[PDB]
């Protein structure tokens, strides 16, 4: 299946973290993290350790296997003072079984921290459970149940508890422990912050995010649709299209811009405006469809780092990037259903957005047409549009 | 928003549109004006900004010191992506006319004010991303990035500590270089706040960020990008300017007013631009 191509949106804009030592992660968790063998972070990584340690609540979201175990470990360990022999973190579990496993990923990306973990058995353990939680546990994991056990026996103490860690909640919820959860929640000192890892977003999680969290960060899987709602669509009545350029030399001179998108209905336009741009000094990417994804992919990397503060391409895309401003149909899509792919709205949490399309005569009824088949509005551009952005 | 003057019409396209005289000629030369500059501010980025320079100079930048200044500051307020290059464009103009730059840095300096005072979080980390690199580059005197870090980690908030770390970040390679007592005043202060206060895992974590930071020299931080450093080293105007004076912004002159000596202080420029090219 390749979980590596899973996407992930964020209920606010969140800084995306490319690499481990882009995180912010002290240096010997760093140590403890490539020599178990991580090489490059996943996508939920990119996004949720920067957040969990920074100090968010954080809900995220997704099937198995997109890193969300490593997530949660690493951004624990990140946390620990060392020096303070008091758990500092609880992770609760469906089984006794995954909690060990969770012990032993923690001591092993903690192995030059000098961490402390422990996962409460139960059973005959139990004796042993309590004299290592006595001696004091940097992290402790097991079931809801086996944890309030510990804590409602004193052998657990709460005190320097930081962090909560609430692993596939779902599948907690459905052995019957939401009882326990809340119970362990309450006892624990009011400032605690609290992850929750789930594939799934049934009521009771949500609601249990309400009353565990404040201000929580949601990273989840991103929803496939698109939309209208939230771009501010205009057109300017341009009549000619030897009036485009001069139309789009005059926006720039009357709007504050920090990246924009340019979209053209062919390669020729795009090489085209590219010289003409260029030649009136911007800083322009250009795309199209002669060329091969790579290309387009890297082109993309350069747009969004910067280099260039604009980027004019054919239909060849939604767009994701945080840093443009405005989209500018330079051309109307003779086509209608590439209007949406152009300037939409991708998952619940697509950045709301800007988009100025320039119309001839020759395309009046084009744009009518687009107006029509999305049942959308666009207004004539008024001239204190920069103050509406 | 509700105080301003609201309005309203359809924008119409210059093509379209074109389809006494002192007064009239001064009024229209600044309109051109206006909208020359805010095309050279969008346009501006790191491989272009030799020419953006040299079309800016064309222009009257001295009458129109004010439009320039409010174009640049509203600029980087709204892409401080793009402070770096704001920064060395400002050092550049400073080099020929340092009352330019110092029109600027009087403004941005209570811009950060007032964001500080209205408790404007964004508004703080963008000016003080500005104040940042206009020390790297020269343009103003370390002092303000003292006496801003001393303001902010006084009373440390979960805000005040975030602003004032991110702008360790982009200024700390030069403090070091200029001032090292004074960045170890600093250092001094966050460890204090680190361990002599009772703190949240927001605040422990930022310090936690700029002392790693500091260890590994600024290495993701660098003084001046290259491609830049574009002001040679004796031919800068550092400003001494301290955080707390009342500086006058002087926002009267970005509105438009007739000039009886117009035709005077036309020629003026022109002569200076010959000049400098």
């Amino acid at each position: 299946e390749d979980m590596t191509k899973v996407e992930f949106e964020t209920s606010e804009e969140v800084d995306v973290t490319p690499t481990f030592d882009t995180m912010g992660l002290r240096e010997d968790l760093l140590r403890g993290i490539y020599a178990y063998g991580f090489e490059k972070p996943s996508a939920i990584q990119q996004r949720a350790i920067k957040q969990i340690i920074k100090g968010r609540d954080v809900i995220a979201q997704s099937q198995s296997g997109t890193g969300k175990t490593a997530t949660f470990s690493i951004s624990v360990l990140q946390c620990l003072d060392i020096q303070v022999r008091e758990t500092q973190a609880l992770i609760l579990a469906p089984t006794r079984e995954l909690a060990v496993q969770i012990q032993k990923g923690l001591l092993a990306l903690g192995d030059y921290m000098n961490v402390q973990c422990h996962a409460c058995i139960g059973g005959t353990n139990v004796g042993e459970d309590i004299r290592k939680l006595d001696y004091g546990q940097h992290v402790v994991a097991g079931t809801p149940g086996r944890v309030f056990d510990m804590i409602r026996r004193r052998s657990l103490r709460t005190r320097a508890i930081k962090m909560l860690v609430l692993d596939e909640a779902d599948e907690m919820l459905n052995k019957g422990f939401k009882e326990q959860i809340y119970d362990v929640y309450r006892y624990l000192p009011p400032a605690t912050q609290v992850v929750l890892i789930s594939a799934t977003l049934p009521h009771e999680i949500l609601e249990m995010t309400n009353k565990f969290m404040t201000d929580p960060i949601r990273i989840l899987v991103k929803r496939d649709e698109l939309t209208l709602e939230g771009i501010k669509q205009f057109f300017v009545a341009v009549e000619r299209e030897e009036w485009k350029f001069d139309t789009l030399c005059d926006l720039y001179d009357t709007l504050t811009i920090t990246q924009a998108v340019i979209f053209c209905n062919t390669k020729r336009k795009v090489d085209w405006l590219t010289e003409k741009m260029r030649e009136a000094n911007f800083t322009v990417s250009s795309m199209h469809g002669d060329m091969p994804q790579k290309e387009r992919e890297s082109i993309m990397k350069e747009f969004r780092s910067g280099a260039s503060r604009v980027l004019i391409s054919t239909d060849v895309w939604g767009l994701d990037v945080p840093q443009v401003s405005l989209i500018i149909n330079y051309d109307l899509p003779n086509n209608r259903e590439l209007y949406i792919h152009r300037i939409g709205r991708s998952g619940r949490y697509g950045r709301k957005g800007v988009a100025i399309n320039f119309v001839k005569n020759d395309d009046i009824r084009i744009l009518r047409d687009i107006e029509q088949y999305y049942s959308t509005q666009i207004d004539e551009m008024p001239m204190n549009v920069a103050d509406l952005i | 928003d509700p105080l301003l003057t609201r309005t309203g019409g359809a924008y119409i396209p210059p093509a379209k549109l074109r389809m006494k005289n002192s007064l009239a000629y001064q009024r229209m030369s600044w309109e051109a004006l206006k909208k020359s500059i805010n095309g050279l501010i969008n346009k501006v980025n790191i491989s272009n900004i030799s020419i953006i320079i040299q079309e800016l100079l064309q222009e009257n930048i001295v009458r129109g010191r004010g439009l320039l200044s409010r174009s640049v500051l509203q600029a980087q307020s709204a892409s401080p992506i793009f402070t770096h290059v704001y920064a060395a464009l400002v050092a550049i103009i400073n080099s020929k006319f340092p009352q330019i730059g110092e029109l600027i840095l009087k403004r941005l300096i209570l811009n950060f004010r007032k964001g500080y005072r209205r408790n404007d979080k964004q508004l703080c980390l963008t000016a003080s991303k500005f104040v940042a690199h206009l020390i790297n580059q020269n343009v103003a005197h370390e002092v303000l990035c003292l006496e801003m870090l001393t303001l902010l980690l006084e009373r440390p908030t979960d805000d005040s500590v975030e602003v004032a770390i991110g702008f360790l970040k982009e200024c700390g390679l030069k403090l070091t270089q200029v001032s090292p007592r004074g960045i170890n005043a600093i250092f001094e202060r966050l460890r204090n706040i680190l361990h002599e206060s009772e703190i949240d895992k927001r605040v422990q974590y930022m310090i936690e960020v700029m002392f790693a930071v500091r260890k590994d020299g600024f290495k993701d931080h660098p003084i001046i990008l290259e491609g830049l450093d574009l002001v040679e080293e004796d031919d800068q105007f550092t400003h001494m300017l301290p955080l707390e004076d009342d500086y006058n912004p002087e926002d009267v002159l970005n509105v438009f007013k007739m000039d009886p000596n117009f035709m005077e202080n036309e020629e003026k420029y022109k002569a200076i631009k010959k000049e400098i090219l």
